């Protein structure tokens, strides 16, 4: 899928192989902040902050910043430092998602009259990709289809046609190189809010990015150790990390994003499409605020990479505990390939060393399944239930795929008549 | 659009891979069709040889050539017009545009996930060129019940007779979702007379064929008399169904039903496990989607536990009036 990138990461790349005849200033001349630093050592590293004034803004992939109050514009390092003291560290809400303001970025002010402020951005299409320009930024299309170039004398062509006739030939050969370097690092949108050109040359005030993460097999080494960072209110967790490298080894798909580490429903779903259901069928039913979880495991996984899996979900939702208990759905479609038995074995595993845990969290386990083998995969889940003595309700391609939800949230009655069928 | 019919009864592939129980299953599935030839005619497999693979024509060992070359597969099989590649992301690309130079080849289901986006453009611009329809990437694939099964799609014998998928019925379906596919196998076996044919079109973000390609197929096959559409947050491509109904190009029923209404409720973006699922913009919502294709007169469930019996009910009307 496509991934955001944060600013700092898009600027990077672009300053390290962007192609131009037009001179790019402030090249890497940025400076990242967070609740942690050493503001000593942040100045030894970037002395050319004490140069001229500056800006300062958040990282962390929220939009309209400057609607927000959250661009400091024309500032002193002490006037960023007391523009930073009642924002860094605190927690913030825009649009409705809430996180903490942890991230964030300082920059050289660059005057400029608005007459300088251009718009740019180009992004993907099943027929190409379109480049957008503007010449009142802070608007000309055109497509670029699959195997067309885009070079310096189709951009004025097409594009600046509203341009300042002074500014057609650096905005030219920066556009065409934007498109070159957006092409060969896979990127799917770059959007450059405001691009400004002034007597001094080309500056990057904004930069706003997604790249294809399935191209990592082809642009590692121009995009190194890159960073997808998680949308703003929502953080980072290791057990997201850790299902990530699982889901890299081999064809079988493992995702895994925890919403609400300390909700009380928790899915182990096989399948993108089911996954997605199950989800649709709980928030249908008020369970959004205790849904803990979207994830799936597919494509005939193993075992062992089963158990993994599912080890890292009971192991979250062992962490504290709920007054009403919590509940366990374990559902999926009829599988066409994917072994039942064996990814059901691996979860098996799972719960048996977990049941401890398991039963201190008075976990109820709702399972419904078909697929090869499934009739053995059902058994074996009944028969866990069974030794560890902890509740399990299995169900099997008799039963409506998403009826254990309404089951598991009390909104329907247990049907014992059709366990295991 | 492209071909109406991309699958018969005589239909023969070449599948990329060493996939052994995919093909087994192809031919398990033959066998109760009643057709009268296996549906695979060879395999290519570039990490071996040459050799020959048993396989079981029901009860009778047969041999499946293996070619370690594409090109020697296609002058050995020129009865061949499907490719059925499950090739992995890294070689998935190459080997697609290479079967594309086939003239043979009308049909190539790409299984693989995880193939880069522009590379995927770059597939549908040759296959647009050449007419060559594409499943995928991303996907199981489809089946068309008494006459093809794309690899793994439908199972093993157990489910293909379960849900009758031996024989063709009256509904036609398309999906965006692999497993949920053998799910509406099941429901539509249940409602009505049957599948007539089913196609996966794979998560992926540019699907080499898509909603409307198939839905428009079905709308010129004169054996299907309904459709049914499992949708998906993410992209416009279900406002097209909307629109072929308003210029009185789709006039058979169609249900359908888009998944992702989550999404909605969420407080911030959640990429779901399909590449493409991901709302860039609130037409691109499931709740969007739905609302929009009730407005244009297709069949909507309230949720998707309500989807069988509006299948039901539409399968009832046509049946009642001397449709199916
Ligand atoms: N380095 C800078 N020098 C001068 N003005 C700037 C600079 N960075 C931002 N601005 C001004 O502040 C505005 C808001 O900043 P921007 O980074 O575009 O955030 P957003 O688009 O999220 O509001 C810009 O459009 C521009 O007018
Ligand atoms: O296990 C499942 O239910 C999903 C799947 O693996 C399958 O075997 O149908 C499917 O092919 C997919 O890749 O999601
Ligand atoms: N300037 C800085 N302050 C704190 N931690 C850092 N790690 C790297 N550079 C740093
Ligand atoms: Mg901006
Ligand atoms: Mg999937």
């Amino acid at each position: 899928s496509a991934k955001a990138i944060s600013e700092q990461t898009g600027k990077e790349l672009l300053y390290k192989f962007i192609c131009t005849t037009s001179a790019i200033q402030n090249r890497f001349k940025y400076a990242r902040v967070t609740p942690d630093t050493d503001w000593a050592r942040l100045l030894q590293d970037h002395p050319w902050l004490l140069s001229q004034n500056l800006v300062v803004k958040p990282d962390q992939l929220i939009k309209r910043r400057g609607k927000l109050g959250l661009v400091g514009v024309n500032l002193t390092l002490d006037g960023v430092k007391s523009w930073l003291k009642p924002r860094l560290g605190q927690e913030a809400t825009v649009g409705k998602a809430t996180g903490f303001l942890k991230n964030f970025l300082i920059e050289p002010f660059v005057p400029h009259s608005q007459a300088e402020e251009f718009y740019v951005c180009i992004y993907a299409t099943r027929e190409g990709d379109y480049v957008l320009f503007h010449h009142e930024g802070g608007a000309q299309k055109l497509l670029v289809g699959v195997d067309e170039k885009l070079n310096p004398e189709d951009i004025k062509k097409h594009l600046l046609v509203h341009a300042p006739e002074d500014k057609k030939e650096i905005l030219a050969s920066f556009i065409s190189g934007l498109f070159n370097f957006y092409e060969d690092l896979y990127f799917t949108y770059l959007e450059i809010n405001p691009l400004v050109v002034t007597k001094d040359g080309v500056y990057v005030l904004d930069l706003a990015a997604k790249v294809d993460a399935t191209a990592d097999y082809i642009c590692k080494v121009k995009w190194g150790d890159i960073e997808f960072p998680p949308p703003f209110g929502r953080e980072a967790y290791p057990e997201e990390a850790y299902i990530a490298d699982l889901d890299a080894k081999s064809g079988a798909s493992l995702k895994l994003t925890l919403l609400n580490p300390k909700g009380r429903i928790w899915t182990m779903v096989a399948g993108g499409g089911a996954s997605v259901v199950y989800s649709d069928t709980i928030c249908d039913l008020g369970g959004v605020n205790e849904l803990a979880n979207y994830g799936e495991y597919s494509g005939a996984p193993s075992e062992q990479q089963t158990y993994d899996y599912a080890k890292t979900i009971l192991s979250l939702m062992t962490r504290e505990k709920h007054p009403d208990g919590k509940i366990l759905i374990i559902g999926g479609s009829i599988a066409n390939f994917t072994n039942v038995a064996a990814t059901f074995k691996g979860i098996v595993r799972a719960i048996r060393d977990y049941q401890g845990p398991l039963k201190e969290h008075e976990v109820t386990i709702f399972v419904r399944r078909g697929g090869p083998n499934y009739q053995e995969g059902l058994r074996v889940m009944g028969e866990v239930g069974k030794t560890t003595g902890i509740p399990i309700h299995v169900f099997g391609t008799e039963t409506h795929m998403t009826a254990i939800v309404g089951m598991a949230l009390g909104h329907r009655p247990i049907p014992e008549n059709l366990y295991f069928q | 659009s492209k071909s109406t019919t991309l699958f018969s009864r005589h239909t023969k592939a070449i599948v990329w891979g060493m996939q052994t129980r995919a093909v087994q299953g192809m031919l398990d599935f033959d066998y109760v069709c009643s057709r009268d030839e296996p549906s695979v005619a060879a395999m290519v497999y570039p990490f071996t040889g040459d050799h020959k693979q048993k396989f079981y024509w029901g009860h009778k060992e047969i041999l499946i050539p293996v070619f370690k070359n594409m090109a020697d597969a296609m002058r050995k099989h020129p009865e061949v017009d499907v490719l059925i590649n499950f090739a992995s992301l890294r070689s998935a690309y190459d080997s697609t545009m290479e079967t594309m130079n086939y003239a043979q080849i009308r049909t190539i289901a790409i299984i693989a996930e995880g193939i880069p986006e522009a590379l995927t453009r770059k597939l549908i611009k040759k296959a647009d060129q050449k007419g060559v329809t594409i499943i995928g990437p991303a996907t199981v694939g489809g089946i068309k019940p008494g006459c093809f099964k794309i690899g793994n799609t439908g199972g093993m014998l157990d489910n293909i007779l379960a849900s009758k998928l031996y024989r063709p019925g009256s509904v036609a379906y398309v999906s965006r979702s692999g497993g949920m596919s053998n799910e509406l196998n099941n429901i539509i076996s249940r409602t009505t007379d049957g599948v007539y044919e089913g196609v996966a079109i794979g998560g992926d973000r540019y699907p080499g064929s898509t909603f409307m390609d198939h839905v428009l197929r079905y709308q010129d096959t004169p054996g299907v008399k309904m459709i049914v559409v499992l949708g998906e947050i993410g992209g416009t491509e279900e406002y097209k169904i909307c629109r072929g109904i308003k210029e009185g190009r789709l006039t058979k029923p169609i249900v359908c039903w888009c998944i992702g209404t989550c999404a909605t409720m969420f407080s911030s973006e959640v990429q779901f496990g399909h590449a493409g699922a991901c709302a860039n913009q609130a037409s691109e919502t499931a709740v969007a989607k739905n609302q929009a294709l009730k407005e244009a007169g297709v069949f909507v469930p309230r949720s998707f536990d309500e989807l069988g019996e509006i299948i039901q009910s539409v399968y009832e009307d046509l049946v009642a009036n001397g449709v199916i």
